[PDB]
């Protein structure tokens, strides 16, 4: 029976008017409906490693030349704690995009979620 | 180069015109972009008169692959400015606009530069007429009985 | 050509019914003054800083001039400034009045008086042992004080009773009851205009003046039919003395509710169509729970109306081009404003709170309510600019007083309902007084365009002279 | 714990035969297991402004040269109910993509019935 | 009045170091925390039709020039019964990406485990 | 080419005129289609003077087929721009408009480029007159004397 | 020189145009910088016709280098003024402005001075024709049987 | 030459006597407001949606402030809000008033008072 | 109409569309006015109608 659908989980960041990736841009995520570049408005982020170490990193996220997120040159998965406002800046520093409210739950760790939720 | 698609050429032309760019707060419609791409294709086909006009390396998109925008134009690095300046000049009337003097002059200069190399190559001199003798100073031809030029 | 765009009031469409409405500035006051090629600017509403800690949500305030101090009601206590001086039972808004020897609170249908010696009394009939007249004292709805006498209104019976000169804890010995009587019903609220006792009922507002009689039992107040208004008030707290008369919110008895100001025998409307629509969006309940008040600072005649989901401020000193309304809010998602019960004392304007047991002092060099940042909006009216291709959006901003280089979100709507891409431009800098807030390249206006101009800061925002180069 | 992933807002639609964004593309959103091209099976779709108000727009959604949704040439946040079918058509009218159910495309499928048949 | 942003359900596989599709790419789906390339660690894989019919197919999934998965030269949705590791290789056989465990939990064993443990 | 029918030609002409295009939010009125199609047919018939004028491959709709709109124009890719620019210039007076200078210049350039190749083809030199000899150089082998063979 | 990068060239062009300079109270806009850099790259490519145009020493950025801004332009000290004046003239219409007479004249003068040395270098005389004798005065060549020039 | 045509009130000719008359907008209300180069618009009169099913055609209405409600005489019944609270005879328009202890209806030459008890 | 009483040909123009807030109600070609002209402008609908800014080009 159908239990798991194979899909690409690595996000891709591209420009807003052209089908080209954001070559080494910077992402800031902060409190919703605010200016993410403000350190006071920024919220914590965590790399979710292959085991779930959940290691906290600095706020400005560097984009790959392929539009993906990297840290120390390695592709990483990045999660946060709540809904957020995301501002994406190009390589030169020009504002590529700004979204006030976005919230996509992690489709992962359902075993842990079920253990937390369902009673025995 | 940062202009690698027909839509990129159209965006550059619109930015030159002042209608839409990456900094404006109002953008043009995808239908308008598609119309501009149709203009660019029509103008390029008019220029490249089935291989006997302005040779530029432009690649004409096919209907099988659906979107014309997203295809590499194939122009050399020195043709992009001329192409999108002429395109801006041509699509200016769409928005009740008029291309400025600098844009018009740059379009003329770019078109001339585009045709310069092809004109130099095409400035070829015709062979000798069929009734010209080869002269007796051409010893081997005279001996081997090629006394007149072939022509054609 | 350089075109100047007004910002004191924008235009838009309500997508629920595609009706044209005004877009009011949020947390911004339009100050009219010839600055530079501008003739007026806009200033952020003063921020709020913690001053005192109280027992609960504020439920009433009054500047007791007899003791020359501010009396407040918060939670279950009565405060004279900072020190608790009594106890008030209940949870809703209370009516307040004061005289030479007491401060009177109308609550739970009782007129509870707190004397300045500490004694707590309550209004009630004279004891049966005396020969004084006994009345049908019912539940007290509203109270007021005039000429050393407490006048209160019974709950929905068009009857109002006045106290006795020598004993404020009891009604008048012989003649204490009065009826407006030129109306089927309505005693919703009471007040004093100059010396007239003004009873605001439903569909009618009546005035009563002292007779000057001396015989026992004769009526002490006579109605003045030459000064009455043919309109009502929505609730018991839907009125306030604004400029020289009472400004109120009308009742559904005479038609759709609106905001009026009493002239001389007639009520002049103050609200516009958008304000009327906002008021009508509620129900008879949730207008009857509204609260109106008046504030004054820097020649800012503010009339503040608190409703369950709106806080509307009307400026009477900046209304040369029609009514000037702005909307106050707390947070970033149209939550209701938290300040309430404004009153000026000493050299500061002190306000209560609708959600916490706290009291603020309305600081002026910040725009933050209890250290929390605030959002200000400045909408521009729509205009038809077919193929205009505008450039150079310049806005004059007074900079320098800031804790961070706060930015500004600029966006343009093309249909008057949905806005587009938002661009962040630095609108202020710490200790930098020359900034030239400006966006170079704006797009080509197809049919219409409007500008949003949102700002989120903890510092005051001053803006004027928005202009474009249309070409 | 952190449970919301920092994914790509303003998703990107792409041609089914080449790595090119669907320029001037048409999107129809409809009921579950139906063709959204027919207006009878078309369900409401709103846009989420910065102020938060959801404004319903016409059904055929325009995909610009960047592969993203545009309303008037501007990128907008498009919202709808959980269960819907997607029909993507090209500028020339060809059928680009058809998804009979979006929820049947999550990377996992255990979550649905594990939540639906257990007790809370 | 909506509760989910529309998104492109189909997975798109691009290169990690550069912004282009994995044309003629190979997908290997295998056991959790192992190399899916070797047939021993390989697991059965099915395609799920529009209506819901499941067809077991060969393992090395071919990714066309658009970065999507096709079996009979047609876009399809691929499913597996159990949690799996996924290896994405480009046309030249080089290793593009590896996820050691897609879901950080095995749904196949977790089904029986939850049935035996949690309340109903 | 995306422009493949008389309707597409008319739509492009109206978009150049700024009458009915997405860039102006305007949609084409149904009665602005048939009039412009009639104008285009009249222009093409005037150009193609029963085969003795400009040759373009344009397909002339007949009486049997009911809808003139939507038929393939049949023009080559290098003629579309000229045809629709001339169409816009011709149908501008219908709306009491005036085609702008860029449109007029593009129309002139397109018409000239349209007839350039046919002019090259028709630049043919007449055969030798009826009273010339071929000369002894030609007649020494076959006594031809008075005949130039119509080779080329 | 203190103008060492494409960013310095773009800033100088914008200052000359008055778009963003310390003489005014405006800072250089990040989104305008990228478009100006693209225009500069296109103009250098159009000038330098793949080696057969104006030689300047400009170094063309590749796809590998992330920021187009920040790279040294590589121009000699004598071409900076011409390059940035022409850049200002070209990117003026983006802001719906018009470069002033002094800027245009300086751009013309700079371009002429840029091509002066290359024109002098290309002013070369063709070799002798292969049908010219060397003359009996050239004793060495005539003894060595070089009775005619080699030509070619 | 762009000219603005007013729409708040047209002009036409009555053909019975050929006299100039003002063509009044139908179901249209003029709302003065500076929208864009117009200074006013014209809005359709709001539509009517069914609320209650009464005894017949409406004959009178009055906002009773004493009871803070609405009294409607529709058909042969008297309605306080939605509920029926009495009966009224006649078929034409009636006169309405309300006081402290009654709602008075003038009908058939009679002043019939329906008291709240 | 040309005399204020009898009206002429009736042309049908889409003046509204569901969930579209940008429509541009417009008719390009109007006739030649001999002496007088007036416009009728009728709308039949179940939805609110908001009309303003009627303008025309007289050349």
């Amino acid at each position: 029976t159908a239990n798991v659908v194979v899909s690409n989980p690595r996000p891709i960041f591209t420009e807003s008017r052209s089908f080209k990736a954001v070559a080494n841009g910077k992402i800031y995520i902060g409190q919703i409906d605010t200016d993410p570049v403000n350190p006071a408005n920024q919220i914590p982020v965590y790399i979710e490693n292959e085991d779930g170490s959940h290691v906290q990193i600095t706020q400005p996220l560097i984009i790959n030349a392929a539009g993906k997120i990297v840290y120390n040159g390695q592709l990483v998965k990045i999660v946060t704690v709540q809904g957020h406002s995301m501002a994406i800046y190009d390589a030169n520093g020009s504002q590529v995009d700004y979204i006030a409210n976005v919230l996509k739950y992690d489709p992962d760790q359902y075993s842990i979620e079920a253990d937390k939720k369902f009673k025995y | 180069m940062q202009i690698k698609t027909k839509g990129d050429l159209v965006r550059a032309a619109l930015r030159k015109l002042g209608v839409a760019s990456d900094a404006t707060l109002t953008d043009v419609e995808p239908q308008s972009m598609q119309d501009a791409v149709d203009d660019l294709e029509a103008m390029m086909a008019e220029w490249y008169q089935d291989g006997k006009g302005i040779i530029t390396g432009y690649v004409f998109s096919d209907d099988e692959n659906p979107p014309a925008e997203g295809d590499d134009h194939g122009l050399r690095s020195s043709a992009v400015s001329a192409v999108f300046h002429n395109l801006a000049c041509r699509i200016a009337p769409d928005y009740a606009l008029e291309a400025t003097a600098k844009i018009i002059a740059t379009a003329k200069y770019g078109k001339e530069l585009l045709y310069k190399q092809t004109a130099i190559s095409r400035a070829k001199r015709a062979p000798y007429p069929s009734r010209m003798p080869t002269g007796s100073g051409n010893s081997f031809a005279n001996l081997n009985e090629w006394h007149y030029f072939p022509g054609e | 050509p350089i075109q100047q765009l007004p910002m004191m009031k924008g235009m838009g469409k309500d997508f629920k019914n595609a009706d044209y409405i005004d877009y009011l500035p949020v947390n911004m006051l339009a100050t009219p003054k010839e600055i530079l090629n501008s003739s007026g600017y806009l200033r952020s509403f003063p921020g709020i800083t913690k001053r005192y800690d109280m027992n609960g949500v504020s439920r009433g305030v009054e500047y007791n001039t007899a003791q020359n101090a501010v009396y407040r009601v918060c939670g279950g206590k009565l405060y004279k400034g900072e020190s608790e001086v009594g106890d008030v039972a209940g949870s809703g808004r209370v009516s307040m009045a004061h005289g030479r020897t007491s401060q009177a609170v109308g609550v739970n249908g009782q007129l509870v008086e707190y004397r300045y010696d500490g004694t707590v009394k309550t209004v009630s009939n004279w004891p049966a042992d005396s020969g004084f007249t006994q009345y049908e004292l019912g539940s007290v709805r509203d109270i007021t004080r005039l000429r050393g006498r407490y006048a209160w209104s019974k709950d929905g019976t068009d009857s109002w009773f006045i106290t006795d000169l020598e004993d404020e804890s009891h009604p008048d010995r012989y003649s204490a009851q009065y009826r407006a009587e030129s109306q089927p019903d309505g005693i919703i609220g009471i007040g004093t205009w100059r010396d007239f006792i003004v009873c605001f009922g439903s569909s009618t507002i009546e005035y009563f003046s002292l007779t000057g009689a001396t015989t026992a039992g004769a009526a002490l107040y006579v109605a003045q039919p030459s000064l009455m208004v043919q309109k009502g008030i929505a609730g018991t707290y839907c009125k306030t003395p604004f400029a020289d008369s009472y400004a109120f919110i009308s009742h559904p008895a005479t038609g759709a509710p609106s905001v009026y100001i009493i002239g001389s025998g007639q009520a002049s409307p103050i609200a516009t169509a958008s304000i009327e629509k906002i008021i009508r969006s509620y129900t008879a309940e949730e207008m009857a729970t509204g609260v109106m008040e008046t504030l004054r600072f820097d020649s800012h005649e503010l009339l503040i109306i608190h409703l369950p989901r709106h806080v509307l401020v009307y400026d009477a000193s900046s209304s040369q081009n029609g009514p000037q309304w702005c909307v106050l809010k707390t947070g970033l998602y149209d939550d209701v404003y938290r300040g309430v019960d404004f009153m000026y004392e000493g050299n500061q304007i002190t306000c209560g709170d609708k959600s916490e047991a706290v009291v603020g002092q309305l600081q002026f060099d910040i725009s933050s309510q209890y250290d929390k940042q605030q959002e200000h909006l400045l909408f521009t009216p729509l205009f038809k600019a077919d193929n205009a291709r505008c450039f150079d959006l310049e806005v004059e901003s007074s900079t320098g007083v800031a804790q961070y280089a706060d930015r500004l979100f600029l966006s343009a709507t093309t249909d008057g309902i949905n806005y587009g891409r938002e661009q962040m431009i630095e609108q202020n800098e710490p200790f930098v007084y020359d900034k030239r807030v400006l966006w170079k390249r704006v797009g080509r206006i197809r049919r219409l365009i409007g500008f949003k101009l949102r700002v989120i800061t903890k510092s005051p925002v001053t803006l004027s002279g928005c202009q474009i180069r249309l070409e």
